[PDB]
Parts: C-alpha cells; sequence; structure tokens
C-alpha cells in the first residue's frame, strides 16, 4: 500500500551488488506488484556471492 | 556488506505497490492496448452484463 | 464429432504450459524481462507450442 520508486535504488550508484531474478532491474517501476515484504542485514563481502 | 533481499510477489490478486506511472482515459468499443491493474495486452473491450 | 473437439480442446489447454519457461503468457514474460532473458523463455514456450 505504497508507491515504490526503484530507480533511487537502481541509479543510486552506491550499491555494489543489483542482482535480479525473474524481473529485468530498469522494468521495476514498470510492473503493479501485490506485495514486497523487503529484508535487511550486514554479511561478509566475499560472502555476498 | 549490507544487504536487503526485496522479494516481489506477482499473484493472481490486487496489487498494493506500483511503479510511479499516469492512468489515462478508457476507450470502449475500439481496439486498444490495455494495461488493467499491470495485466498488459491487446484487444477491444466491451460492457458486460 | 468427439475426437475432433477432444483435439482441439488439448491444443487449446497446452497453451497454458510452462514447458519449463517461468511464466506461460507471452506477455508476461515481455513485461518483466529485457530481450538478452525474455528471450530464452520464449524458446521455451516456441519449442512447447510448435
Amino acid at each position: 500500500n505504497c508507491v515504490a520508486d526503484y530507480s533511487v535504488l537502481y541509479n543510486s550508484a552506491s550499491f555494489s551488488t543489483f542482482k535480479c531474478y525473474g524481473v529485468s532491474p530498469t522494468k521495476l517501476n514498470d510492473l503493479c506488484f501485490t506485495n514486497v515484504y523487503a529484508d535487511s542485514f550486514v554479511i561478509r563481502g566475499d560472502e555476498v556471492r | 556488506y549490507r544487504v536487503v533481499v526485496l522479494s516481489f510477489e506477482l499473484l493472481h490478486a490486487p496489487a498494493t505497490v506500483c511503479g510511479p506511472k499516469k492512468s489515462t482515459n478508457l476507450v470502449k468499443n475500439k481496439c486498444v492496448n490495455f494495461n488493467f491493474n499491470g495485466l498488459t495486452g491487446t484487444g477491444v473491450l466491451t460492457e458486460s452484463n | 464429432v468427439n475426437q475432433n473437439a477432444q483435439a482441439l480442446n488439448t491444443l487449446v489447454k497446452q497453451l497454458s504450459s510452462n514447458f519449463g519457461a517461468i511464466s506461460s503468457v507471452l506477455n508476461d514474460i515481455l513485461s518483466r524481462l529485457d530481450p538478452p532473458e525474455a528471450e530464452v523463455q520464449i524458446d521455451r514456450l516456441i519449442t512447447g507450442r510448435l
């Protein structure tokens, strides 16, 4: 129940990893979804893979 | 390395989160590329009972 | 009449099969994936539907 602007994230150029599966990252602004229950944590770099 | 995973749910139900876009006018009885609630396609629309 | 109707009914229902693709709807793949990745899903639908 809120507007998702994915250009703010995608075009910020701070995020070293942008990996999208099943969806292209440039069309996230185009599709509407039921929900996007996001998750958050802190990990090591070598384990980001 | 700070990590967020965004899992998007694309199911057959009303959408809550949607990308920035502009809703336009509705044309009836004429062949149109249409997008209702994320459902995209091409066809003509008729009033239904 | 029954056999011919069954043959077409089976042909219609095969359109809802994924054949390994992420979605059986061709428009859903095009709206979600870029051509470098949208195509790979489409050949999976083309192979099954052909």
